[PDB]
């Protein structure tokens, strides 16, 4: 049982490892929204220009 | 035809052989650029998304 329960833990950490692996890119994209929101909130853009930001 | 520089039915494009006509081609070429810029905005928008997906 001790040998088996360790392998259950061995793949137990594997499940958490893959779950965080997907959340890595999820964090990246919301940052890409963050930088674009800084550009969009300016006072020099037109509706044609700001909608191209909305496209992405 | 799509950009408005040609008539999809009459099949005649813009001409500059008249001073009055040339004044009206400046306005059309401006909206011609808007469509090209709009399309490039979407292609750039997908490419950034495709870049993130490959990384993840």
């Amino acid at each position: 049982g001790l040998r088996r329960a360790e392998q259950n833990t061995e793949d137990g950490m594997s499940l958490i490892q893959t779950a965080e692996g997907y959340l890595q890119e999820t964090h990246e994209i919301v940052q890409r929204v963050r930088v674009l929101a800084v550009q969009a909130a300016n006072g020099i853009y037109s509706e044609e220009d700001r909608q191209q930001i909305q496209v992405e | 035809a799509a950009l408005g520089l040609r008539n999809p039915t009459v099949l005649t494009f813009i001409s500059l052989s008249t001073a009055g006509k040339a004044n009206s081609v400046i306005g059309l070429c401006d909206d011609a650029l808007r469509v090209i810029s709009k399309q490039r905005a979407d292609l750039g928008a997908y490419y950034n998304r495709m870049e993130h997906a490959a990384k993840g």
